[PDB]
């Protein structure tokens, strides 16, 4: 069955775009990792690295 | 080629021969080329010829 999808329908009948993100593991070791941010490095000083 | 737990290691090296005999003498260490992260078991291999 098809929807109407007219711009005059209420919020209960308006179309919605849904994106689902499913996470998997134990298949491949670390293939999709998040963003690893970094900082500006300095020298000639005792600093943790 | 190596089949470690989660990284198919690949090593390569190129050296001249200039002679026609068995494998030459001298050492030639192969350097790593790519990690190839895969978790697939490998027990058989073949050679691709043209
Ligand atoms: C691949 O090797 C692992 C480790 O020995 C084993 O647990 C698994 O059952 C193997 N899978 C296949 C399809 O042979």
């Amino acid at each position: 069955q098809s929807y109407g999808f007219r711009p005059t329908y209420g919020v209960g009948h308006q179309p919605y775009r849904v994106v689902v993100l499913s996470f998997e593991l134990l298949h491949a070791p670390a293939t999709v990792c998040g963003p690893k941010k970094s900082t500006n490095l300095v020298k000639n000083k005792c600093v943790n690295f | 080629f190596k089949n470690i737990d989660g990284y198919f290691k690949i090593y390569s090296k190129h050296t001249p021969i200039n002679l026609e005999r068995d494998l030459p003498q001298g050492f030639s260490a192969l350097e790593p080329l790519v990690d190839l992260p895969i978790g697939i078991n490998i027990t058989r291999f073949q050679t691709l010829l043209a």
